[PDB]
RNA sequence: GCGGUCCGGCCGGGAACUCAAAGGAGACUGCCAGUGAUAAACUGGAGGAAGGUGGGGAUGACGUCAAGUCAUCAUGGCCCUUACGACCAGGGCUACACACGUGCUACAAUGGCGCAUACAAAGAGAAGCGACCUCGCGAGAGCAAGCGGACCUCAUAAAGUGCGUCGUAGUCCGGAUUGGAGUCUGCAACUCGACUCCAUGAAGUCGGAAUCGCUAGUAAUCGUGGAUCAGAAUGCCACGGU
């Protein structure tokens, strides 16, 4: 991508719930493209998720996404043979785009028994913030802000 | 009087047949979930419908085979619509807007003589 | 487990397994038939087998009833 | 649950369990409890020492524990004190089964060194 | 009742071939059953273009397969005759057999 | 390609079926579940290069043991030597 | 050493087949070494004769072969000697009978083989090959043509250095599928290795 | 949509639908708007099955490297010539203290293994594919129908989906290896084949420096056929699921 910018392939919604963004997430822990066994893992994932917090279900998951969504970030330059890395704030398409990258990053190293569980955990672990994705939430707020004089 | 559309996607050619009766639904001779109607091809087949009323206003005969799963649902989705027109052009026009009418150009690629498939380039060493 | 049923051998060497055995086992024979195996009627037999270079001698001793004539005669050398 | 060999093998499923063993796998782990009167995904936790003490008199047809650790080995002298090719391998450090050598041929040799 | 399976190699002569099975069998005879064009066998070849070496180079051939049924369906003494004898046009495959 | 080399199958051929094949039948009811008497395995001493796996394929232009195929019979650069000059009948450069 | 067969390509299309005939796997490869067996011999007995361009065709279990050629008359003999000669052979390969046609070529200017040899022969005559190039072109121009092109190979005029120096004129669309190009190679051999001729004549448009 | 069923499109029957193969039509920034000279063009919209060379081949300019190929072959010169030629048998290339390269398989639960059962496309075939029944646990062997083949065989595709075993533990993972016991083609398989079957189970619990591929139905994951071929592919060529 050089003199061409594109722009973005807006994916089919969810086939149960109907939603967006709940896509997006269920591709992301998808892996050899097992779609099925994938979302098979992701509304029953999903289930306990609208028992143990209770609140609602269709949000059950935002509100307790909004704990992984940062504002500013990092990246590498290199302007005369250093690296002058300036930070920036995250697109907002991009910024809860990350928000899953890392809550499921937390579940492929979150060892338990059973991977539906090594999701909850953690989603959950966002409703009191505390996960290893809410304190990756912190890798980059503490990251950058300290090289900010460059802002 | 009997109502049809084509319909297919990606070697899953569908042939589907609407009749003024109930939501139930005999694809290939075997109920809907009684197939694959529960897969992630859930209510794939119901989205045609989504737009419009029925539920027990029009029954249909479906028949598809050849390639694979959410292929073939695919062209039932496609068929199910190009089939709905029917009724009258104008609820094709606010059933395209969910792109239903349009045909997946998407197909595998050619696997040219060089690569190890399709678009993989066998790694080569550092130089 | 390899020749399907029923073991193999040769005819220009037969006439020495069994010419062997009526005028008294004379020195080792000279052939190319590794491929041959071991049966009982050459229990002690001075065998001998061509490979590359000379032919290795070898004692068709006991319980080898069902092996070839050939795993005894390496023909790589090393060291 | 001795049985057999000293091998107290145990804490594990029937057709499970059973195939810990030198000489007991998955084929010969159901032609015993299919010919005893015994079930499958069983645990030895409900075990009475009188639904074993028959599975223990099977296992004597087959050559298994030390027996077998010497019984393979009769024919690893055997075919070692031959002196054929075979045997060779075997009292040298390089694979028996024809295989290629040029390189990789680790499992019957020993971890590089050089 | 009379199978006539033929085949040859350029779309725009097999059925120019049969164009003419056709014109004739309905006259000296009738019946027939217009003709069905048959799945096309294309049997590719791919090969090293490189005197030496040079895999990835490779120049992939194919050779196409066009059939013709015909199939009369009533025959005709004067039709299965003349069938026979003439018959021109010098590349094409027929087989009436069963 | 080494007149030698050729001569070899053209022997290996004009072998293979004047005994082989013709007599090479000799191993089918012959030699099979037929029950035993040692007639069978035994007269078998023919030739040696007439056999059915005994031969290599070589250009009817050439020799060359490999790149060679039945189809066309010649071997691949002798193949395209024609190919692009009609000569192989409705072989063309395929696409798709 | 990266361009496509001018005439091998255009296959579909403009140019047609040499070898005009069908068989079967079982007998395909028995029959393209029987044909292109006859080929071999039938251009050697007619060197001298100014030879083009040889057609195939089997009509089951027979053959027909279309020899081409500006220079016919002393291929034929007197009223029929020459030409029979060779049908008789011709039939004695595959095994099948023979009949052979017997095709004209006006203008051999414009035709590949034709202008190939009309070449290789220049050469082991010893004359001068920048001469003969530049002849060609020319007189393949003024008989109308709308584009021409001769390339050569090898130790040239004598050298130990392999030079290739081409000549084009006029317009030749190299590429353009539906543009009626004739190409054909000529080998020649000299007192000091081989050479090449490979020749492109563009005719016309559709 | 029609009638008869031993409900197998099985048999009348029907050309509609799928598909088969010939000839058409269509997309050209053509329309609207914006930016950009009122230009070209790019962005967005409409209609459209498809837009903005729709996707994919084939196609690779004058030329560069006295690149590679004189063992495809042809070829100037050179050399051998009762000879580095040539006939035969056996043996190496499948050897191996090793480093490197491209690979197949793993290191597991988004996974092993057991039962049940739902969907490919593409391709080959007669000195061939070889049902069905039948013998073995199995690789196979017997009887042998059909098919030079949208008619028959090669394939009942794999992931997948519904329960079931398991519990994250070198373990029910992973399969090297060694022995024993068997299968197939061949004159003949020990040095050297391919496959099944019974016991055995390392290393590896995902990888430093560094680095490779991939911007779409692609990467990855999943099976399938084919060329050569007597027989031996994790290789190559081609296909198609998610």
């Amino acid at each position: 991508p050089r003199r061409r910018v594109i722009g973005q392939r807006k994916i089919l919604p969810d086939p149960k719930f109907g939603s967006e963004l709940l896509a997006k997430f269920v591709n992301i822990l998808m892996v050899d493209g097992k779609k099925s066994t994938a979302e098979s893992i992701v509304y029953s994932a999903l289930e306990t998720l609208a028992q143990r917090s209770g609140k609602s279900e269709l949000e059950a998951f935002e509100v307790a996404l909004e704990n992984v969504r940062p504002t500013v970030e990092v990246k590498s330059r290199r302007v005369g043979g250093s690296t002058y890395q300036v930070p920036v704030e995250v697109r907002p398409v991009r910024r809860n785009a990350l928000a899953m990258r890392w809550i499921v990053e937390a579940a492929r190293k979150r060892g338990d028994k059973s991977m539906a569980l090594r999701l909850a955990n953690e989603l959950s672990d966002a409703a009191e913030n505390k996960g290893t994705a809410v304190k990756k939430r912190e890798d980059v707020h503490r990251m950058a802000e300290a090289n900010k004089a460059f802002a | 009087n009997q109502y049809y559309g084509t319909g297919r996607r990606k070697s899953s050619a569908a042939r589907v047949f609407i009749k003024p009766g109930n939501g139930k639904i005999v694809i290939n001779q075997r109920s809907l979930e009684q197939y694959f109607g529960r897969e992630t091809a859930r209510m794939v087949v119901r989205q045609p419908l989504e737009l419009v009323d029925m539920v027990e206003k029009l029954d249909l005969y479906i028949t598809v085979k050849g390639g694979g799963i959410s292929g073939q649902a695919g062209a039932i989705r496609h068929g199910i619509t190009r089939a709905l027109m029917e009724y009258d052009e104008s609820l094709r026009s606010e059933l395209r807007k969910a792109g239903f009418v349009t045909r997946d150009a998407r197909q595998v690629e050619r696997k040219k003589v060089g690569l190890r498939k399709a678009r993989r380039r066998p790694q080569f060493s550092k130089r | 487990r390899s020749l399907k049923k029923g073991p193999f051998i040769d005819l220009h060497l037969l006439k020495k397994v069994e010419k062997a055995v009526e005028s008294g086992d004379k020195k080792p024979l000279r052939t190319w038939s590794r491929r041959s195996t071991i049966f009982p009627n050459m229990i002690g037999l001075t065998i001998a087998v061509h490979n590359g270079r000379q032919h290795v001698p070898v004692f068709v001793t006991d319980e080898m009833v069902g092996h070839k004539l050939g795993e005894f005669a390496p023909t790589r050398t090393y060291r | 649950a001795r049985i057999a060999g000293i091998n107290i093998p145990d804490h594990k499923h029937a057709v499970i369990a059973l195939t810990s063993i030198y000489g007991v796998g998955k084929t010969r782990s159901k032609a015993i409890l299919a010919a005893a009167g015994i079930a499958e995904d069983v645990k030895i936790s409900e075990l009475s020492e009188g639904q074993i003490d028959t599975l223990r008199d099977e296992v004597a047809k087959f050559v298994v524990e030390g027996d077998l650790r010497r019984e393979i080995s009769m024919s690893i002298k055997r075919l070692m004190d031959l002196g054929c090719y075979r045997g060779l391998r075997h009292r040298r450090g390089l694979p028996v089964r024809g295989q290629r050598t040029k390189t990789n041929a680790r499992t019957r040799k020993g971890p590089r060194k050089p | 009742r009379i199978r006539i399976r033929l085949k040859a190699f350029d779309h725009r002569l097999i059925d120019q071939a049969t164009a003419e099975i056709v014109e004739t069998a309905k006259r000296t005879g009738a019946q027939v059953r217009g003709p069905i064009p048959l799945p096309t066998r294309k049997e590719r070849f791919t090969v090293l273009i490189s005197p030496h070496v040079n895999k990835d180079a490779r120049d992939q051939y194919e050779i196409r397969t066009h059939l013709r049924l015909v199939d009369i369906v009533e025959p005709t003494e004067k039709t299965v005759d003349a069938l026979m004898r003439l018959d021109l046009a010098a590349g094409v495959d027929v087989q009436i057999s069963l | 390609a080494k007149q030698s080399m050729k001569a070899r199958e053209v022997k290996r051929v004009a072998l293979a079926d004047k005994y082989f094949a013709k007599r090479a039948e000799l191993k089918a009811i012959i030699s099979d579940v037929n029950a035993r008497w040692n007639a069978v395995l035994k007269l078998q001493t023919l030739p040696r290069d007439s056999s059915p796996s005994r031969q290599r394929n070589r250009c009817r232009q050439t020799g060359r043991p490999h790149g060679f195929l039945r189809k066309f019979g010649l071997s691949r650069i002798k193949v395209r030597e024609a190919a692009m000059r009609g000569e192989i009948p409705g072989l063309k450069k395929a696409s798709w | 050493g990266q361009k496509v067969h001018p005439n091998g390509i255009r296959l579909g299309i403009v140019k047609p087949w040499n070898s005009t005939w069908f068989a079967n796997t079982k007998e395909f490869a028995d029959n393209l070494d029987s044909d292109f067996k006859v080929r071999q011999y039938l251009t050697k007995e007619l060197a001298k004769a100014s030879v083009s361009r040889i057609v195939i065709e089997r009509p089951a279990k027979s053959i027909r072969v279309t020899i081409h050629t500006a220079r016919p008359g002393i291929v034929i003999g007197k009223k029929g000697e020459d030409v029979e000669k060779l049908r008789k052979v011709v039939a004695d390969i595959a095994g099948v009978p023979a009949q052979i046609n017997i095709a004209e070529v006006r203008k051999p200017e414009l035709d590949a083989k034709l202008v190939a040899d009309s070449i290789t022969s220049q050469l082991e005559r010893r004359v001068m090959f920048r001469r003969a190039m530049k002849r060609a072109v020319q007189n393949a121009m003024r008989l109308g043509a709308k584009g021409i092109k001769v390339e050569v190979s090898g130790r040239l005029g004598g050298a130990e250095i392999a030079r290739t120096e081409w000549y084009r004129e006029g317009r030749v669309p190299l590429h353009t599928l539906r543009a009626d190009i004739d190409y054909n190679t000529s080998e020649a051999h000299t007192t000091y290795g081989v050479i090449g001729v490979k020749v492109w004549i563009f005719k016309g448009e559709i």
